[PDB]
């Protein structure tokens, strides 16, 4: 009962970068919510995502995400140097409770 | 125009009970859950959270099932959280996080974002 | 048990070949002939009964192939 | 090109309307298509491929029961319980027992006793389910113009390699040297998915029916089940011996898998196994042939002598392929390529691998056509260097319409009313026969269906009869698409 | 053929996905959607009604 992201992906700023994220067919296999966040490192997570596609007002179009199955990858496409923080996935699951991922440390330089 | 300020503990003893509160503003009590989200140091954010509504009937953890219950109240417009039987590892950054409730009054499925607005964390630590 | 129920009418049915067909297909016919040389008996009785129940010529026929087939 | 030697060929010809046709396609059949321009291609269904499956019930197939414990009580005093009885991994059974002095209890009745032992299994049945949607056909587009060793081999590069998704569109596909054909593929109304069933026992895989595989008696668990103990038929799988009125006792009843193996004579088998590949069925193509170009106009017409490699070589059905070896010109250039009769007169026979080339002169490049019934002469190249090439025909007449006949109720046979393709815009005969079609097609299942190879032709025989027998001139009726159809369809089933 | 029942669909603020329902019929029929260039043509088939 938890999200297996991986430990820390990097990216050249003018490159595409791809954030994926493993569970269970309770949380994400059958159900669209699955949502991000930023977890800047002395700020709040700020939500960077809706539903697997959607996005929030003010976050810019450059973030857009995808689900496979049981996979739901965060693809960033032309990083910069404002995305020099934490990802953090989440998941309500079948039964009730909701599940975090572990944390992408993500560096351009 | 919504914000979510919160009530900071210093050092807390293993044996003890914390009480954090979080006072919201900017949007109505009655129609909003709030839950809790744990962020230890450099750690996964685990799930305190609490599905608070306008009547109180509210769901405990799994991993903190019986180990820790909430209060609230509306005219204050606060969501406490009393953790009882603190221990060394349950130092972390506690966040209450807003959350919307259906128009029937209950809390059946949540909407389709969770988290639009945060509080800003309270950094508790043990000794 | 499931050795019954066996997925045989579903419609379903393409070009390619099935799972066993050519051994599915003449199985049931093959049954049943072991069973009336093991038991002639009640091939003699369904015999006297569809013959006396079903008053046209087309009735005993039918009886008695009812009958000998649906005992195994 | 691919398509000779599969030996269900399916010329389809007429691009009337616009410039499309419709046309079906199975994967065990490969399809051709002519016109009087346009040149020829060849179309195959390679794989069906679903993406994302989902578990929806996971039945068990070997079992085995420990901490087998029972428990008795004296007569009238009700019955037993016993702790373990509260879990749902022990089968339970109650039943009588008689007791005595003997038994050490009283009152010389009849008792009650219970048996509890824990069902846990080890081969597990799982049935993934698919929605229409992302599930991806694969269709190989080769045409003619045949360069050496280009023939029926599957294997080479030698077709476009285009693939259908319910989420796709017109689907260009441009192949090299000639124009870009579109493809408006219906991959939805293709195989009726939302009742297909993709269970996958040890490491084989089928193909069956939803309501089917729902009503399966095994002890049986839901698809989204974590930690598998909460088996909820359990009593499917296992029996309670109370020979004589004593103790009783619980066995397995054993490893069902062969059992199971009976029970799928009739599903065809797919596999699943690194990706759930699906080799059965067929979707209805769209084929849009407005931009095709023959490749063969702006080259100059050949100089002669041609030599013949491999042998004229009828292959299923009067579709010779004949191998030619050129030798000497500027090389890229046409094939003087006919059929004639014995007086070289009238142009016979129709060429199948329209405008023939040569290109890098020593390189084969085979050709196909289609002879008369008979003796017609093949001939290529110009007079210095011709190759008058008898070929008989082996002698066919009239029966080739009834061979088609054949083929044309055959192929009604297995597909239902998307058999009335193969036809562009037939507009007042196509329209009301595929309507007319689907009304009787859809009363006549489920309302035929379940029964099998023997009860369809027992049933044919019986309304044959009491048709034939029947009056007022109701015997057509009970005769013409009732009778010998299902008579006709009780020899064509388990295909 | 084929009701649209949100009438008149907008694109505002161009970077946000505005979702459209329909109505087809009781048959067979296709979801026309761009027009010049990447002619969005989606399949659809309707049970019975
Ligand atoms: C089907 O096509 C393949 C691909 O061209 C053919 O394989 C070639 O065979 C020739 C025979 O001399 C080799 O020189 C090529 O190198 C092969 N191509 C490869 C390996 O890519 C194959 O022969 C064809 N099938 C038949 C039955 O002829
Ligand atoms: C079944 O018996 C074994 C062997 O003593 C024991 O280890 C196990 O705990 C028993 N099962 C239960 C549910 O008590």
């Amino acid at each position: 009962s938890a999200l297996t992201q991986p430990a820390s992906v990097s990216g050249s700023p003018g490159q595409s970068i791809t954030i994926s994220c493993t569970g269970t067919s309770s949380d994400v296999g059958g159900f669209n919510y699955v949502s991000w966040f930023q977890q800047h490192p002395g700020k709040a997570p700020k939500l960077m995502l809706y539903d697997v596609t959607s996005r929030p007002s003010g976050v810019s179009s450059r973030f857009s995400g995808s689900k496979s199955g049981n996979t739901a990858s965060l693809t960033i496409s032309g990083l910069q140097a404002e995305d020099e923080a934490d990802y953090y996935c989440s998941s309500h699951t079948s039964r009730g409770t909701w599940v975090f991922g572990g944390g992408t440390k993500l560096t351009v330089l | 125009e919504v914000q979510l300020v919160e009530s900071g503990a210093e050092v807390k003893k293993p044996g003890a009970s914390v009480k954090v509160s979080c006072k919201a503003s900017g949007y109505t009590f009655t129609s909003y859950a709030m839950h809790w989200v744990r962020q230890a140091p450099g750690q996964r954010l685990e799930w305190m959270g609490w599905i608070n509504a306008g009547n109180g009937n509210t769901k405990y953890s799994q991993k903190f099932q019986d180990r820790v219950t909430i209060t609230r109240d509306t005219s204050a417009s606060t969501a406490y959280m009393e953790l009882s039987s603190l221990r060394s590892e349950d130092t972390a950054i506690y966040y209450c996080a807003r959350d919307k409730v259906d128009d029937y009054g209950d809390y059946w499925f949540p909407t389709l974002w969770y988290f639009d607005y945060w509080g800003q964390g309270t950094l508790v630590t043990v000794s | 048990s499931v050795a019954l129920v066996p997925h045989v009418g579903m419609g379903l049915e393409t070009r390619t070949e099935t799972w066993m067909s050519s051994e599915g297909a003449w199985k049931h016919a093959q049954r049943i002939e072991t069973w009336i040389l093991r038991h002639p008996g009640f091939t003699i009785m369904a015999a006297i009964l569809a013959y006396t129940i079903g008053t046209t010529h087309f009735q005993r026929a039918l009886i008695f192939i009812l009958l000998t087939a649906v005992a195994p | 090109m691919r398509c000779i030697g599969i030996s269900n060929r399916d010329f389809v010809e007429g691009v009337s309307g616009g410039s499309w046709v419709d046309i079906v396609l199975e994967h065990g059949s490969c399809v051709t298509t002519m016109a009087k321009n346009k040149p020829t291609l060849d179309f195959e269904l390679i794989e069906t491929e679903a993406k994302q499956p989902a578990t929806l019930r996971k039945y068990c197939i070997e079992a085995k029961l420990t901490n087998t414990t029972t428990d008795s009580r004296c007569p009238t005093q009700g019955e037993p319980s016993l702790n373990e009885e509260q879990d749902k991994r022990f089968v339970c059974k109650h039943s009588m027992v008689d007791r005595g002095w003997g038994n050490g209890c009283g009152l010389f009745g009849k008792g009650g006793i219970v048996t509890c032992a824990m069902f846990t299994c080890k081969k597990n049945m799982k049935g993934k389910v698919v929605q229409p949607e992302n599930l991806e056909y694969t269709i190989v587009i080769t045409p003619h113009s045949g360069e050496e060793h280009a023939v029926g081999n599957d294997t080479g590069k030698h077709g476009k390699e285009i693939k259908i998704t319910p989420q796709s569109s017109i689907t260009e596909a441009e192949l090299t040297g000639y124009g870009t054909v579109t493809m408006e593929c219906s991959p939805r109304t293709g195989l009726d998915f939302n009742e297909m069933v993709l269970l996958q026992m040890e490491n084989k895989a089928w193909l069956v029916h939803r309501q089917w595989f729902l009503d399966l008696p095994l002890p049986w668990l839901p698809g989204a089940d974590t930690q598998g103990s909460n088996w909820i038929q359990k009593e499917t799988l296992v029996t309670f011996k109370n020979p004589h009125a004593k103790k009783q006792d619980v066995v397995v009843l054993g490893s069902q898998e062969g059992a199971m193996h009976t029970a799928l004579t009739g599903a065809t088998e797919i596999q699943m196994s690194s990706g759930n590949l699906l080799f059965t069925g067929h979707l209805k193509c769209r084929l849009r042939m407005d931009k095709l170009q023959l490749k063969g106009m702006s080259y100059s017409m050949c100089t002669g002598k041609f030599k013949v490699v491999k042998e004229i070589a009828e292959t299923q059905h009067g579709t010779i392929v004949i191998r030619v070896q050129y030798e000497g010109d500027g090389s890229p250039c046409k094939i003087p390529f006919e059929i004639m009769d014995l007086e070289k007169r009238h142009v016979l026979g129709r060429l199948i691998t329209v405008n023939p080339i040569v290109t890098e002169k020593d390189s084969p490049v085979n050709i196909e056509a289609e002879p008369p019934f008979g003796d017609s002469y093949i001939i290529i190249g110009v007079e210095p260097g011709q190759l008058k090439l008898n070929w008989f025909k082996k002698g066919s007449s009239i029966g080739q319409m009834i061979e088609t006949t054949m083929r044309g109720a055959k192929r009604m046979a297995i597909l239902g009313d998307t058999a009335w393709d193969f036809g562009s815009l037939g507009g007042v005969f196509t329209s009301i026969g595929k309507a007319l079609h689907q009304v009787f097609g859809a009363i006549y299942g489920a309302a035929f269906s379940g029964v099998s190879w023997i009860m369809k032709i027992l049933i044919g025989v019986i309304i044959t009869w009491i048709g034939m027998n029947s009056r007022s001139t109701s015997l057509s009726v009970s005769l013409v698409l009732v009778g010998v159809v299902t008579l006709y369809l009780g020899v064509m089933v388990q295909a």
